[PDB]
């Protein structure tokens, strides 16, 4: 899959690991918790 | 006197299986030729009355 993030709000945060989630129809893949590969250091607000 | 706590506990939503095999189809098909020779001898003896 291909993707990027977002940012909005006030603040920034390092070291993000999103959990994503799957979906088909009613049923769930899989969820994935972010390895070391995808990971981003930094997120300056309004940004991605 | 009350206390603090919290109760936790899960429900499943669908259960999804999946099975094992290994198919495979396979398709061929065959040329030959051959050739033959023969070289055949013999003999006949015969006696009448």
């Amino acid at each position: 899959a291909n993707v990027r993030y977002y940012n909005t709000g006030t603040a920034p945060m390092y070291k993000v690991t999103p959990t994503t989630n799957l979906v088909l129809d009613g049923d769930t893949l899989s969820t994935i918790k972010a390895q070391e590969n995808q990971i981003g250091n930094n997120l300056s607000p309004g940004d991605t | 006197l009350v206390a603090a706590y919290p109760i936790v506990g899960v429900g499943m939503e669908k259960l999804i299986i999946s099975t094992n095999e290994h198919a495979s189809t396979d398709q061929g098909k065959t040329v030959s030729r051959a050739t033959t020779n023969s070289k055949t001898e013999s003999n006949t003896a015969g006696v009448s009355v």
